[PDB]
């Protein structure tokens, strides 16, 4: 419509924010609709710009701050239903589940004793794991590049070698905003000629709580794991 | 295609799905009242509206709103939407059926389940009606043809039709020449529930369960109390009309029309739904799917979706012709339905499905595919697996049930399905129910050739040849000896560019975008497992983008032309007066306005001047200037 919205959402620090063009190129400040405000997840959405007019061929900006610590909302991955009403200058509107919430940013990286570690690494939340076989680069620039994305952690080398081959197993530690620590203990061939590594065929053991996460997490590092079109 | 989510509960007298949404809001006898908008498979409310039974649900008649009965005997009109009840009335002995809402001076009807329904003035305060002529509990209450005409179908063994008045029932006529009602051969009874000669209509057939209206028409469709669901029309009044519904074990609740499909829907309790024509009239076929105890079928009056109702529970599927052919004629789009009509090119308000004389989605399509012209389509209908079917090929100049044989634009004859193949100018045809190929150096082609016979694949679908080979396979008219396959794959077409060139690809999930044949020059994916994105001609990308609809890229740019209206998907790119399609449906004609591609130029040679004309300035939507404005 004259009246373009467009929007996209920006998360920024902490904050996801809700960059909002309403642009109401309208013939008029249009009357406008409803909106509604949810708990949420560890979060909670919290703030409407309150008027209501599409004024004229004109173009606003509406802000959404989200509450980023609280809210709890249980339906994971987020993917809730939300709702921008046509009750006004409208008819319809948007209604609207999310989707592109995502885990490989939430978690930051965290750390262990190894022995400790270990112990603890059977111990742990076995239920999940996903594999690690294929992309385009090697595990140096190819792990430094998903540990980056998830922004998580390897605890520990041991020098044997990740060059002539390595035939290491790396184990990967994170916690997170809302605070659960999720252990890997991924083993990989990796790149390098004759020898061996342009796959894996390394298995990606994922421990997370729920099994539930935990596995979704082994694929959203899956999803992580390469780089091709979304 | 899909039945998307089913629980077997509830046990459900009365039922509705939302004619403006795939809403179902769904009356148990549980006593309770549902409202879901079943969309997002929740349930916005749910209140049961007694602690008795709750027969009844009928429309207002606005958008999405309730208008509310149970054993309360009281007419509640909530709005979901502004959860608040509207204006309130109790009822009398029994539920309330059906409701329409009026407005001289915003004026109210009710259709109530016993002894009368009375409508009434807030405003200007006189009386509009009054009707008498209910008892007491009310199967299914209807509106006419006439909307406030009306039928109601009764637990007291008769059937009423009112007349109603702005004053009270009447009306004034002297020039027919015989009824249908009541006047030639067959017809049906008048039962008692009121007491004028408009027709009482006999509901006795052990009680009757359902009544349905034919709009212009007086034909009923019924549910019924007896094994017997007996159909008349009144708009004839068969003997043979005297027709018991049968299951093959006992009953059948109700059997209904769908506005849409000239058919009838049965449902039983054998643990079944039973399946019948009406367009031609027969028992198809009976389907056995538990609940030996129903009372409700329904098809949307939007249309959109279908379910039946049971007391152990109920089931919602969903149809789909999962992908469904194409043709391109100037600046026009054509579509077939996976559901979902015309929606062939160019729109005005809200969704047009594209009417022409070119007709798309619509026929009983095995495949569709341009023949060149901006003037003619080949077409195969009756569809599906036979011997063979038959095709029709139909001019854009004006399409038919056949086109003339005689007209080259216009031929029809037999055959099962054709089918594109590799190296461009053979063709498959099957005319046997197995591998014809077909081939000519003209696209006006309807060619048969038994010779390339080459089973090991067994008739089956593919279109470069893919019974799914997972490659697109080359070849002439009969060899025995291949001339190659590449290995690449498809949506199980090919995307040429207009006609029958298009490197551009199709991949059922995902697409691939090549220039003519392998090339790959990029490789598309986005995981949404419905919709599309567009290429004006070879490699154009415009892909959807929210509310924004986006040139993916040009010459080393990338744009936002213009914005979505909500989703829509770019089908592809019929000329400059652009079309847009979000699957069948929530659809655009539309003043262009191109970025990028001016752009990547334009940039390329320093050139501003466009955009900056346009005074074009976005750079942040999450963000914009991240193209290259960011580099």
């Amino acid at each position: 419509d004259p009246v373009y919205a467009e929007a996209y959402v920006h998360v920024n620090q902490y904050d996801i924010v809700l960059d909002v063009l309403v642009v109401n190129q309208t013939s008029d400040t249009l009357q406008n609709c409803t909106l509604e405000l949810a708990t949420l997840g560890d979060l909670k959405l919290v703030e409407k710009p309150s008027p209501l007019t599409l004024a004229p061929h004109d173009f606003a900006n509406i802000k959404a701050n989200v509450k980023v610590a609280s809210t709890e909302n249980g339906i994971i991955f987020g993917n809730i239903v939300y709702d921008v009403s046509g009750a006004a200058s409208d008819r319809n509107c948007v209604v609207l589940s999310d989707i592109h919430i995502d885990i490989m940013d939430y978690i930051q990286p965290a750390t262990c004793t190894d022995a400790e570690f270990r112990q603890m690494w059977a111990e742990f939340e076995w239920e999940n794991k996903v594999t690690v076989n294929t992309n385009m680069t090697d595990l140096n620039d190819y792990l430094q590049h998903i540990l980056k994305s998830t922004n998580m952690k390897c605890l520990t080398p041991e020098k044997a070698l990740s060059g002539y081959c390595g035939f290491m197993a790396a184990n990967l530690y994170a916690r997170s905003i809302f605070g659960e620590d999720a252990l890997a203990n991924v083993s990989i061939e990796k790149p390098v000629h004759q020898g061996p590594d342009a796959a894996v065929t390394g298995h990606i053991r994922i421990r997370a709580k729920s099994q539930g996460m935990a596995l979704s997490l082994g694929d959203k590092i899956n999803l992580s794991q390469k780089k091709t079109s979304l | 295609m899909l039945t998307k989510f089913e629980t077997k509960s509830a046990r459900v007298k009365g039922l509705s799905f939302h004619p403006k949404r795939p809403w179902i809001l769904t009356s148990l006898h549980n006593g309770v009242i549902q409202l879901w908008d079943y969309r997002m498979c929740t349930l916005i409310d749910k209140f049961d509206e007694h602690d008795g039974p709750v027969r009844g649900i009928d429309f207002h008649k606005q958008q999405p709103l309730f208008v509310s009965g149970g054993d309360d005997y009281k007419i509640k009109v909530w709005n979901y939407k502004l959860r608040r009840c509207l204006f309130t009335l109790l009822g009398h002995l029994d539920y309330i059926r059906t409701t329409f809402f009026h407005h001289e001076y915003p004026w109210i009807l009710s259709a109530s389940d016993d002894q009368t329904i009375r409508v009434w003035n807030w405003q200007s305060r006189t009386c509009v009606c009054v009707l008498t002529g209910h008892n007491h509990y009310v199967m299914c209450a209807q509106f006419h043809p006439s909307e406030d005409l009306v039928v109601s179908a009764s637990l007291d063994q008769t059937v009423r039709v009112w007349d109603i008045s702005g004053l009270r029932k009447k009306n004034l006529s002297p020039g027919a020449v015989e009824s249908d009602v009541r006047g030639i051969t067959g017809v049906d009874l008048f039962g008692t529930t009121d007491a004028v000669v408009k027709h009482v209509l006999e509901g006795h057939d052990r009680g009757v369960n359902w009544a349905a209206f034919h709009p212009t028409m007086p034909l009923i469709v019924s549910g019924a109390d007896d094994r017997q669901v007996k159909i008349w029309r009144m708009n004839e009044s068969k003997a043979w009309e005297v027709d018991t519904c049968r299951g093959h074990y006992n009953n059948v609740s109700c059997a209904v029309f769908h506005p849409r499909q000239e058919l009838i829907l049965s449902n039983s309790e054998d643990k079944s739904i039973r399946v019948w024509d009406m367009s031609k009239r027969t028992g198809v076929q009976t389907f056995r799917r538990d609940h030996d105890r129903f009372w409700v079928l329904a098809a949307h009056p939007n249309l959109n979706l279908f379910a039946a109702g049971h007391d152990g529970g109920m089931i919602v599927f969903k149809l789909e012709r999962e992908r469904p052919a194409y043709a391109v004629h100037g600046n026009m789009l054509h579509y077939v339905k996976d559901r979902f009509l015309r929606q062939l090119d160019f729109n005005s308000s809200k969704d047009v499905a594209v009417m022409q004389l070119r007709s798309g989605s619509k026929f009983p399509v095995f495949n569709m595919s341009y023949n060149p012209a901006e003037n003619a389509v080949l077409l195969c209908t009756r569809a599906s697996n036979l011997e063979n079917s038959t095709y029709d090929l139909y001019t854009i100049p004006k399409d038919a049930d056949s086109q003339n044989p005689d007209a080259p634009e216009g031929k029809r004859s037999s055959g099962l399905t054709a089918v594109w193949v590799a190296r461009n100018r053979f063709a498959v045809l099957d005319r046997m129910h197995s591998l014809l190929i077909k081939n000519l150096k003209n696209e006006i082609t309807k060619k048969i050739q038994v010779p390339n016979c080459d089973e090991i694949f067994y008739a089956g679908t593919g279109n470069l040849l893919l019974r799914d080979a997972d490659s697109i396979t080359l070849f002439d008219v009969q060899q025995k000896r291949t001339l190659a396959s590449v290995k690449i794959s498809k949506v199980k077409y090919v995307i040429w560019s207009a006609d029958m060139s298009h490197v551009a690809l199709l991949a059922k999930h995902a697409i691939v975008i090549c220039n003519r044949k392998l090339d790959a020059l990029c490789n598309i994916h986005e995981n949404i497992r419905v919709k599309s994105g567009a290429w004006d001609e070879s490699g154009v990308f415009i892909y959807t983008t929210s509310n924004h609809i986006k040139y993916a890229v040009t010459t080393g740019d990338h744009g936002i032309i213009r914005t979505l209206d909500l989703p829509i998907y770019v089908t592809r790119v019929k000329g400059n007066n652009v079309y847009c399609l979000d699957r069948e449906c929530r659809p655009r004609v539309l003043t262009i306005d191109p970025t990028e591609f001016k752009f990547k130029l334009a940039l390329i040679n320093r050139k501003y001047d466009e955009v900056l004309h346009m005074v074009r300035n976005a750079k942040l939507v999450g963000q914009s200037i991240i193209a290259y404005l960011q580099k």
